[PDB]
């Protein structure tokens, strides 16, 4: 097993393997990103990335067909985009539109091209492209009252296009805000922006994370995670129908819940909590969620 | 200002996590030191219906799996497992299916027991000569309703039944109820059995919804109820696998009811016996209940059961696969990827490709499945 | 004896007769046939050949009214069932209720039913399974044991569950339960009637009726009361707005099976009544497979009633467009034309021979029947000129 | 009405109208036949025919298409045949084959041509043609033991010819003898004569007459009449089936029965009896025979 001790002297907020599992990216209150090479059981520091002016909260890798590209977000309200060329790292883009902390950044399904979803404490969400061959332009929407803690893409899907009797793609994402709400957003070519599809109420305190399952199955799954110490699982039988709400388990968790992440096949849910434990969950025959393993080290 | 856990999945069958101590360490490990692959998915005989398939491997695989499962975990309800095994074997006698749901043999001892055959005092009623004449005269004048009313008011349920037979299944049923309930669970059971083989299963079952006392009984004893019905089916040597229409009606109606009480497993058991196809179209017109998958779709059992159930339908050459479960098959292939089983993985993506390309390239399901299939296929190389 | 004067009598083709009757010098007399055979206004008034399309359903419907009136009025004792039955079917003014009431006036019974009836309590006089036996029956059924379940219900004389269990086993044992309930125990004839009604609407009319043959006591009852029996069955037929003339198969079996029994017991008017109601075709073929009984004609083929009834019955079938006619009665039609000749009715006579010609020429030219009818038709035709 | 008093001074045995009902023929123990013209209500003697040498028992007219032809039979054992031409009568043929009284003579259905059936006390029956354009030849068969009192043709009918898969005619006649029996005869081309089809037993004394109904209906009807004072009605449902036997009425008649004759339509039966009364009979709905009129003058 690969162990990395002391990647930062300060708090580590995120660590993410790239697609081939041979680079690791880590980020800290020390305002830096670090890129580690992982080849077999060994590891080595490749480069430290400086640029942010406050703690870096999250990072996300872009799909390998776009090359070797990382995105970072920070308390300083900026999103930075980094590329690896001929072994060396550098900064290639800056997304600086928000007037308060940027809490999450996430690359969209590769079907949309290199495109970013960005969530901020200023209450807004932004979506901007990455290009080296052209001019970009952000779409900025007012999402949540007190602030947005998290935003996550739904999988690419094709839907029926009525107005023209053909097929159009439906781009959706989900957001979670300091207003205790979860919201679904859908791009609308007429409005030229993302518009509110649904408002899901269930939590009694800030929503810290939302993760839309990449399940290839027809039903849709969302996991939302709150400071109310609960995890809500949202399902939708039909693209155009209502959302079902279900508590992962009937009783409050011991501490606050922080992150939620689905496995690639979309059946396993891993929860990061305040009790400093990661818990895995999956459905039984009757559809009830049950322990699927743990990491409590 | 607090150190939190970190966990992320990788497309490379690796995982990254960090768990704050009770200097913070980050670990990267193969997904199987976290998740341990069931031998179930690994041993399953590739994609069924894929014609490189021999019904051998499957029949044996079910034996093995069922043995290991029950042996290692006695508490696991194996009804569905064993039911699907039977139907897979063509050795399907209604009596065998019945005995699987509920074993009537426990009753054979009670029946063999000594019974007092002593002459009894009168405890029922019977029309006297007068009333008997009235009934005849009523019938001679074509008055069914007046004849029945008189037989019931004198509590003579024999002629009541007779007269009732001249009037249709409807009032026939009402007479059955009055005879049983006039003056416990005994009545409920007998009533249902007699209703089913008359065509009043719809009526009989619709009664549960209104009575919380009888609905609790029905849902609690569904196994022995269905078993009673099946074991009373007239054996037809010509066609043994065909289901009496009135029995098919009962199964579906009974299933619907069970679903309405969250007994999805029980419902699926009945839906299988009746040979209800897996699809999104509400199995019954008068209700919304659908049969989308045997048990929760996200479970491994469901993946396998669903594909086995499909294989069984495949016997009939006219039959052409299911659509509602294609997503589940792709999800299956995805699950193989995560368990580092790229080999069987492509066996599925490939088969599924031809499977999907045999659909209208204009449909929503087609385009979506195609995209999703590409993504998984890409990941497997 | 050869030295003795005997009577003499001979028919002539010229509607004359010759006779001599020795006295109580012997006279021979020659007189027209009708000073000896009193002719019938019946044959004379009948609206030509029916089916001949110069026919208007008017003349016929009115002719039946007239005839039926005159007949019953002049001879009250004459049974008019068949007359009136054929009239109904001719009108489409026919309902099973109407046919039922024709066979048997039920109004006598309505009086009886209006008479006040005791709706009071009663002492237990029957039997019913207790909790124990009730459990046994359920367990028996849970094990698929119909036979043991029924045996137990019958041995405790609980005919309710007996009937129920019996229904799971087929019409056969169902019927046996009915018998045991009725006859288990003057009230003799009551049971017979009820038994039959319940048998018919279950499909056991064959069985039910076959029982008569073996019991001389119940066969005398059945043949003596056939009118009210059939009437009971018909009036209990479930009303059908779109099928007013659709006999339910089980009722059809009963009519034929019972129409056979009556034939054996000598009652060929009765039998024919049932066959008419059942719309059984007139032919040479047996009415039932397991029987030799034939529905050849309504009443004795030689009777004037039979001639007319048979042709009217044929006309009724004719409104069914597919229907081509009863070959079996063509001889009777020619015989009809012959009867017109003898009564000096050459006019109506040729109306028949002509119609019958086209009727016969539309037959297989090489069949034996065809060849004979042609000859016989020629002979009559010749005589009528 | 036409009345003829004193046609003969001796017993009158038969009187028969021709086909058009305009000639009457009468015959007597005085050995003669008389021919009366009947035109309207009037009558006149046309001719007395002499030739027989004993009482003349019966006469029969041939079908008009053969012309105006009479046949007579007599105690003297001869059958004489007479023809009317240009108003005048004469003898044209003699059938003299029997060695005892000839009791009946009857012309066959016109389908067979002018052909005679003859019955005798010598026990035999003969069948002979009448021709003026050719040579005749009698067929003579032994019919009844003690003698034959009567013989009557069955109607012309066509039957199935199996040997050749075609149609042939079946010639039948019935006889009644002093042996109490009734017998049906059928011509057989192979045997070149009439052969015994059936022997009908029922009477307990001589049979005086038998008459085969000319009924155009399918069923066959015979009336036999005996000195046992009874009348038997024989029926046959099928040309190839058995003969049913029925008493006309259940009780003996007052005296002996002498003649029986069917109306042309074949439904009415007229009985000549020893009580010197003629009774008419016909079937009711149930097929029982009942009075249809009387002549008792």
């Amino acid at each position: 097993m690969v162990v990395i001790a002391n990647a930062h002297n300060e708090l580590i907020h995120d660590a993410v393997l790239d697609y081939y599992g041979k680079r690791l990216a880590t980020c800290s209150s020390d305002k830096t990103i670090k890129i580690f090479e992982v080849e077999g059981e060994t590891h080595k520091l490749i480069d430290t990335l400086t640029g942010h002016e406050g703690p870096v909260w999250r990072v996300d890798w872009a799909h390998p067909k776009f090359g070797t590209i990382l995105a970072s977000c920070s308390y300083d309200g900026k999103v930075l985009i980094w590329k690896e060329e001929n072994g060396r790292w550098s900064q290639i883009a800056v997304h600086a539109v928000h007037s308060a902390s940027v809490n999450s950044v996430q690359w969209a399904p590769h079907e949309y091209g290199p495109l970013l979803l960005v969530a901020s404490s200023d209450g807004k969400v932004s979506v901007v492209e990455f290009k080296e061959n052209g001019t970009t332009s952000p779409i900025i929407i007012d999402a949540h009252a007190i602030g947005v803690n998290s935003a996550s893409w739904a999988p690419a899907t094709i839907e029926e296009d009525g107005e023209h009797n053909g097929t159009k793609e439906s781009r959706k994402f989900v957001t979670g805000g300091a207003d205790n709400l979860v919201k679904i957003w859908k791009y609308n070519s007429d409005a030229q922006t993302y518009v509110l599809e649904s408002t899901l109420e269930g939590h009694s305190d800030w929503v810290r994370d939302v993760a839309w399952s990449p399940t290839v199955l027809l039903r849709s799954y969302l996991a939302s995670v709150s400071q109310d110490r609960t995890c809500i699982i949202w399902t939708q039988d039909n693209e155009q129908g209502p959302w079902k709400k279900t508590l992962l388990k009937e009783e409050k968790f011991p501490d606050v819940l922080w992150r939620a992440s689905w496995s690639l096949s979309g059946n396993v849910l891993a929860l990061s909590g305040g009790d400093n434990k990661v818990t895995l969950w999956k459905e039984n025959l009757e559809g009830k969620w049950e322990p699927a393993g743990e990491v409590h080290q | 200002r607090r150190q939190f856990p970190i966990f992320h999945w990788s497309a490379a069958n690796k995982v990254v996590y960090a768990v704050p101590p009770i200097v913070q360490e980050i670990k990267v490990t193969p997904i199987d030191q976290i998740i341990k692959p069931n031998d179930m998915l690994k041993s399953f005989p590739g994609p069924l219906g894929s014609a490189k398939l021999k019904k051998k491997d499957l029949t044996k695989w079910m034996e093995t799996t069922i043995k290991s499962i029950s042996e290692n975990e006695s508490s696991t309800d194996m009804t569905i497992w064993q039911l699907l095994e039977m139907k897979l074997n063509d050795k399907v006698n209604w009596k065998n299916i019945s005995k699987l749901l509920y074993n009537s043999d426990e009753l054979l001892m009670y029946l063999s027991q000594p019974f007092p055959n002593g002459d009894m005092i009168p405890n029922a009623y019977r029309l006297d000569i007068n009333c008997q004449m009235r009934v005849l005269a009523f019938l001679q004048t074509g008055n069914h309703d007046e004849a029945l009313r008189l037989a019931l008011s004198k509590r003579d349920y024999a002629i009541a039944l007779l007269v009732g037979s001249l009037m249709g299944k409807d009032r026939w049923s009402e007479v059955i109820q009055k005879y049983l309930y006039e003056g416990k669970e005994l009545a409920h059971f007998l009533l249902l059995i007699f209703q089913v083989f008359v065509g009043n299963s719809k009526m009989a079952i619709k009664s549960f919804y209104t009575n919380n006392e009888t609905s609790q009984w029905a849902s609690e004893n569904w196994k022995s109820i269905v078993a009673a019905v099946l074991i009373n089916i007239p054996e037809n040597n010509e066609d043994p696998l065909l289901i009496p229409p009135v029995v098919l009606e009962f199964l579906i109606e009974f299933g619907i009811f069970l679903t309405k009480k969250g007994l999805t497993a029980a419902a699926s058991t009945l839906f299988i016996i009746g040979n209800v196809p897996l699809s999104n179209e509400p199995v019954m017109a008068d209700s919304d209940v659908i049969f989308e998958s045997i048990g929760n779709m996200n479970t491994f059992e469901s993946i396998l059961w669903d594909e086995i159930y499909e294989y069984i339908f495949s016997y009939d050459p006219k039959f052409k696969g299911f659509s509602s479960i294609l997503p589940q098959k792709i999800y299956h292939a995805s699950l193989l990827q995560e368990q580092g089983l790229n080999s069987l993985g492509t066996k599925y993506t490939d088969y599924l490709s031809s499977s999907v390309r045999k659909l209208p390239k204009k449909d929503i399901l087609t385009i979506n499945l195609t995209r999703e299939l590409s993504e998984v296929a890409s990941r497997l190389s």
